[PDB]
DNA sequence: GGTCGTCTGGCGTGCGCGCCGTTACACCAT
RNA sequence: GCGGCGCGC
DNA sequence: ATGGTGTAAACGCCAGACGACC
């Protein structure tokens, strides 16, 4: 019943408790991050695409898949590409931009990234809504979600585990928020842990 | 670069700061670093010297010497001066000073050119010269012996010595201005001000009053835990200096934390429902901070005791009870018996600017903590911040807000607050102001001020003011100083019915908005099921209009309650109003919610504080302004006008005696207030023993016919289109935007009979009105997109047909009747090209527009593309529209000027000009002088000339150089007409 | 001065020189549809989609792929893929929901069409503008454009080339072009004609 | 390297002040 | 700065 | 009294860029 609402796709429980890496998708209007597990809550990669050619007044899509594809070309190999869904709709009269050129990015992704669909037909790419993430970690106020900064400094700084290969470089990003914060890097990983504890280690 | 500019607006704030003692740890630490030597000696040693020579020291500037040697830069004779500074406050046993003078003889440095060079304190140049005359007393040197004086041709009567002139003193004892100035002062020391709000109160209760207790201990919470925090985050960032760089503290340590903690517990306050944008939150903290540091700066400088003795040294040429040894104007009296210095403050660049405002609101949000929930329950009784970060979208791009706690807001919503509060330049002055002296010195007593508008940047018109001599610019500031020193009231009777309509559910049709309590409700509900469905779609069309209506209410009654309390404060008190000018020379006052330049009301309820007794020919212009307010008829002569008001004097007395009981005859005129203000002040006088005996306060209004035409009529002279303004004499006053509609509707008179749609549903609906705004462009640049986008919103408010095509109209008269347009102005056409042709091709060559007003002022245009390309097209159709507007300030200044000389209290509105009901011939007089005074000059060769001295001197290509040489050298040929029957025209400013 | 506003992308005009086959897809609300051709102006395919669960509610990228990759399954192998470009302004505050469904469809059709495109980066799916082929046949009122069932209508029912073998069975689909204003969409052959008439 | 004639697109008469809100609205059955 | 409004010459 | 929460698809024109020019 609540998977109903937390997953879109409908996906049989078996194949969910053997689940081995996923790959959590944040998209933004400037920027894309992602971040990478491997079932042991063990971090190994997680990046950031600044410096695009996109929304700048023209839409072709001759752009947007060079652009794509030069960022799926770094993206290793995973069970699953869980991807982060949010409550924008049609109605609003402005705002449609933003809308447009979201719906672009999850369509061409979800287009790549998912090979083998055209001979067997199982999904490997699927959604998980935003509000049901915050109020997992309590970070629900006033009908919106807050930062979540502070959660993640506190990690990096039992839930998940941190290797010592990358833990410079986070805490170089953290500082860079700092000066400027950026959510699509923070949602990455609450996404990525609110997805191994509610669907999967029941 | 961006590092250089922080290292030098960090120097040049804590030199003013007094914190140079503390700074004094960042230059020696960073010019001991090695790679960051760079961008070092370039302008900040000189700033260093500069605030050492502030103050006294005991051989501290030795190190600065050392380091500029070290350097090996160029002292450039700035050290020197603030080492003569320093020498003083300290024993001297005159040890080689021969070599330090032959030091200064030597390296090609010379002396009497130091001193206005270095541009030190007075303080310090006179420790100087005492330095140098103690040992060699034969040099020194006055400043200037006589005052410079206009030479000008147009300004030559004004500032002649000869003559016998008479100047207007004010009605007040010189103790009563004393007082008001200390009270102004001390209003101006606190950067804000409490008002009471309008809004009336009722059923306090006991959940009331347990808010407003929870409030205050909450807010004494807050104090003592920012005040904590402020501690703790100073002395953490004292710690990181000596393994550091970079201190940003010292510009925190110069503002107490009671200033801080006042100013975050006020911002919190005025921080909306919804989130803010977190860099504007910063900003606006910076901003803050700058300027509560230039007041108390300006405050513990001792500045103020020296200003107060200035004050009231000069307030004896306004005092009613005080006496001169010669009369002079404002001016030159405050030149005279000395003069303060202008700060000439420079502000920091974004870097440091922008990085604290940013510390601050980290600051604030972190160690602000409230008792969790605030429901009635009590059980949790936990600590959460009372905000919050939130992304979000707003506009078309993802922004970070800062948004509150749900319970802050509920609690906040729960208490009536019938208090508002104001930044204190939006309020009057309650003194009378400085006069302008100079583009730096300015109208208020503390906050600086700028001369010429700018929306944003725009340093070229700055630049060109301070680069013409200063003899030029004194016509234009004795008229700001002018205008600056005129004296207002309140009336009380209009302000107290406003108020008993504004408590009682308003009155739309006066002005005056409504509450939302009586906004407008739907007819049907919504139901569920699909009964029909067209019901559905209705439905949300119908229900997705009362949002905008109730919304558009609730800014109407916002900013009516901001006045009406702005007005309600000033009552039993009397104020004063300063001006500044665009970049084409207009004028406009500074207080934005309350001035002349409003609506009815903000002009209903202001009075002259002086009065004037009526004289023999008082009452009659009285009774003139009084029709004239009404509107009624605009084309009738003045002895019609004063006629018609005999006939309504039962209706004035009704007005007058019971307004919203009787007869509400005041209703239904253009502007009903001011003239119920007129009716009770005509009654007044009339109901008096000697009616010539009366002292009156009201205004009385002259304005122009059409003053952009006017100025064409005689740059080149018509003698067809002179008659059509007035310029020429007449009987009864001729109307250019009434002949227009006749000949514009002759035809759907005479042509419905072919058949058209837009033809008959019209009827009648053409006037005046809804062509004037576009007749008036015809002879500026206009297009017809303008034109119909003009005229459908004046066919909006009429309220016969939604069917709102106006292209019928834009045509019929830029078009159709454009060649009867010619036909009926023409000739003032051939300038209209001229001057486009020739600004098209000082554009097609890569420049901006600029010349010079008759009377001296300088005039550019910033239109750029997006250093930067000209714009051809914006400064190509800007031009004409700008070069009327500066010679019609140019009009109004000097009919100002000359109207001073004779005791008059002049206030002017653009075009229309305001003064006392006795005091109406003269200024007419003054005016039709003036104007032909204006107008004889050639102004077209002049012009012509200088435009091809600007442009025309260089021979880069033989080509577009001859090109733009025979265009700017051809010049219309004027025609003949003579401009010596001004001084007898009725209606020119009538 | 033409070819810079016929295709959106920027090819070599040496490989338009050198072609062998094209295949033309047009799509809308309801159905798609699409025709092959072989250098000689001689048709092989002309096919169309019956119905979609698509645009009728949400938006939902699952179905789309769905029906792209069930659709996409039966096409035939060629050189060159064109498709249709509508110009409709953003600025407009209706025709949303078609602008969207166009943009979500043309991304998917990129994606999915243009296979080998991560080891060799040369482009094989074009943007054409439709006002061009709509001046080319000069249909156009200067404002919108006709119906084009006036050309294959004469064309079919010498330079034709049609084969033999698919005389009957494209005359058995034609004859049903009476419901549904299916024959809007046979433009793609049009379009087709325009690119070997332009590209040679 | 320098043109570059022409052909397609983006503003449209000039200047100066104030207020508001970032779709919630509506339904819900406890 | 974007959008909706309102006022003055 | 309260959160929960769902279901809502209107047109000219002139001046800088672009394929052809040299
Ligand atoms: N809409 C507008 N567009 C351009 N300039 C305008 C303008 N409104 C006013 N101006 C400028 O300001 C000057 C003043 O115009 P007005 O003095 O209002 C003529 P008016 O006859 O007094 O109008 P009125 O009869 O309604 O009062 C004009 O000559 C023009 O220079
Ligand atoms: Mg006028």
């Amino acid at each position: 019943r609540f998977l109903r609402k937390l997953l879109k796709p409908d996906i049989e429980r078996e194949r969910l408790k053997a689940v081995n890496s996923i790959i959590s998708i944040v998209f933004g209007t400037r920027r894309i991050a992602w971040a990478h597990l491997d079932r042991k809550l063990t971090v190994l990669d997680w990046q950031q695409s600044d410096r695009w050619s996109l929304m700048r007044g023209i839409y072709s899509s001759s752009v947007y898949l060079e652009e794509i594809s030069s960022i799926i070309s770094k993206m290793p190999k995973a069970d699953f590409y869980v991807l982060e869904k949010t409550g924008l709709s049609i109605q609003n009269s402005s705002l449609f931009p933003i809308l447009l050129h979201f719906h672009i990015m999850e369509a061409m992704l979800y287009a790549l990234l998912n090979k083998t669909f055209a001979q067997d037909g199982q999904h490997q790419v699927l959604s998980m809504n935003r509000n049901a993430v915050g109020k997992h970690f309590e970070l629900m106020i006033g009908d919106s979600r807050t930062s979540g900064k502070e959660l993640v400094k506190q990690f990096l700084f039992p839930r998940v585990f941190f290797p010592s290969d990358k833990i410079v470089h986070y805490r170089q990003m953290f500082l860079s928020t700092e000066l400027q914060r950026v959510e699509e890097l923070y949602d990455s990983l609450l996404q990525a842990i609110a997805f191994y504890e509610l669907a999967v280690f029941d | 670069s961006g590092q250089q500019q922080r290292l030098l607006a960090f120097f040049k704030c804590c030199l003013l700061t007094d914190q140079l003692p503390l700074a004094h740890h960042l230059l020696v630490v960073h010019h001991g670093q090695r790679q960051k030597r760079k961008l070092l000696t370039l302008d900040m040693y000189n700033a260093v010297m500069l605030g050492w020579a502030r103050q006294g020291a005991f051989k501290e500037l030795v190190y600065v010497l050392f380091m500029v040697k070290d350097a090996g830069l160029t002292p450039d004779l700035l050290s020197y001066a603030a080492a003569l500074q320093c020498m003083g406050r300290q024993d001297q046993d005159a040890g080689t000073i021969e070599r330090c003078l032959e030091q200064m003889s030597q390296e090609g440095l010379k002396l009497q050119a130091l001193f206005t060079a270095v541009l030190l304190s007075e303080e310090d140049r006179a420790t100087v010269l005492k330095a140098v005359h103690k040992v060699k007393p034969t040099f020194s040197l006055p400043p200037q012996l006589p005052p410079p004086v206009n030479t000008s041709k147009l300004l030559r009567d004004v500032y002649a010595k000869d003559g016998r002139v008479s100047y207007p003193k004010l009605h007040l004892p010189l103790k009563t201005l004393q007082c008001l100035f200390e009270k102004q002062l001390h209003m101006e020391l606190a950067s804000r001000v409490c008002v009471v709000s309008v809004e009336k109160p009722t059923l306090p209760s006991k959940e009331v009053k347990h808010a407003r207790k929870t409030l205050k201990t909450l807010r004494d919470q807050w104090e003592k835990a920012l005040c904590r925090a402020l501690r703790e985050t100073k002395n953490r960032l004292e710690r990181e200096v000596y393994e550091g760089r970079f201190s940003l503290y010292p510009f925190l340590c110069l503002l107490d934390e009671r200033e801080v903690v006042r100013m975050l517990l006020q911002v919190l306050q005025a921080l909306p429902a919804q989130g803010e944008s977190f860099t504007t939150l910063a900003r606006e903290l910076s901003a803050r901070t700058f300027s509560r540091h230039v007041v108390q700066r300006q405050r513990v400088s001792g500045q103020v005791q020296a200003l107060q003795n200035h004050y009231r040294k000069y307030l004896c040429l306004l005092a009613s009870d005080a006496e001169v040894p010669e009369p002079c104007l404002p001016r030159q009296y405050w030149e005279a018996l000395g003069a303060p210095e202008a700060l000439r403050e420079q502000p920091w660049p974004l870097p440091v600017q922008m990085e604290l405002g940013k510390l601050l609101a980290e600051m604030l949000v972190q160690a602000t903590q409230m008792p969790c929930s605030l429901d009635k329950p009590h059980r949790s009784s936990r600590l959460v911040p009372v905000l919050y970060h939130v992304y979000s979208f707003r506009n078309v791009q993802q922004i970070g807000i800062l948004k509150p706690h749900p319970a802050y807001v509920q609690l906040l919503e729960k208490a009536a607050e019938p208090t508002l509060t104001f930044e204190a330049v939006d309020v009057p002055m309650l003194c009378p102001p400085l006069p302008w002296t100079s583009p730096h010195s300015g109208a208020f007593l503390l906050s600086p001020t700028k001369l010429m508008r700018t929306v944003e940047g725009a340093t070229q018109h700055q630049e060109l003011l301070e680069t013409c001599p200063p003899t030029a610019l004194h016509g234009a500031l004795d008229a700001l100083t002018q205008l600056g020193n005129c004296a207002w009231r309140v009336n009380g009777r209009v302000l107290d019915l406003v108020l008993q309509l504004f408590q009682a559910k308003g009155c739309p049709q006066l002005g005056v908005p409504a509450p939302p309590s009586e906004a407008p409700q739907p007819p049907e509900a919504h139901l569920p099921h699909s009964a029909a469905p067209a019901r559905k779609a209705e439905l949300r069309r119908e229900l997705a209009h009362c949002q905008k209506v109730a919304r558009e209410m609730h800014s109407l009654r916002a900013e009516a309650l901001y006045r009406l309390s702005l007005a309600q404060h000033l009552r039993d008190r009397v104020f004063w109003l300063p001006h500044n000018m665009d970049f084409r020379g207009r004028t406009y006052p500074c207080p934005p919610h309350f001035n002349h330049l409003g609506s009815d009301v903000a002009r209903a309820l202001l009075e002259f504080a002086q009065g004037r007794p009526l004289g023999p020919h008082g009452l009659d212009w009285l009774k003139i302004h009084l029709v004239n307010l009404t509107g009624l008829k605009k084309r009738e002569p003045l002895r019609k006008r004063l006629a018609f008001a005999e006939e309504v004097m039962d209706d004035i007395l009704d007005s007058a005696d019971q307004p919203l009981t009787g007869r509400k005859w005041w209703m239904g005129a253009e502007e009903p207030w001011q003239t119920l203000a007129c009716c009770m002040e005509v009654a007044n006088a009339v109901r008096a023993s000697d009616p010539a005996a009366y002292v009156s306060h009201l205004p009385v209004h002259q304005d122009g016919s059409c003053n952009g035409l006017q100025h064409y009529a005689a740059l080149g002279r018509d003698s067809v289109g002179a008659a059509s303004v007035n310029l020429e004499p007449s009987d009864v006053p001729q109307d250019v935007y009434s002949g227009v509609a006749a000949q514009v509707e002759v035809f759907r008179r005479q042509d419905a009979q072919r058949g058209m749609r837009v033809a008959q549903v019209l009827e009648g609906f053409i006037t005046r009105k809804v062509v004037k705004q576009t007749v008036m462009t015809v002879v500026y640049g206009v297009t017809r997109y303008g034109g119909r986008l003009q005229i459908e919103k004046r066919l909006r408010e009429l309220s016969d047909f939604p069917q709102e095509f106006v292209w019928e109209a834009s045509h019929y008269l830029v078009r159709q009747v454009f060649k009867s347009l010619q036909e009926m102005f023409s000739g003032t056409r051939a300038i209209q090209h001229w001057l486009t042709e020739s600004a098209r091709l000082i554009s097609h060559m890569g420049s901006v527009v600029e010349w010079v007003t008759p009377l001296g002022v300088p005039v550019i245009q910033p239109y750029r593309l997006d250093s930067r390309k000209p714009n051809t097209r914006k400064q190509k159709n800007g031009f004409p529209p700008n070069f009327i507007h500066s010679l019609d300030s140019s009009h109004m200044m000097l009919t100002a000027l000359h109207c001073y000389r004779k005791g008059l209290t002049f206030v002017s509105v653009h075009d229309c000009y305001w003064t006392h009901a006795a005091d109406v011939s003269v200024m007419n007089q003054v005016c039709r002088e003036q104007f032909v005074r204006l107008h004889s000059e050639p102004i077209l060769q002049d012009l012509s000339r200088f435009l091809v001295k600007r442009f025309c001197s260089e021979p880069q290509k033989i080509l577009e150089a001859s090109q733009l040489k025979e265009t700017l050298q051809a010049v219309p040929k004027p025609g003949a007409f003579d401009l010596e029957q001004v001084k007898r025209s009725t209606y020119f400013f009538s």
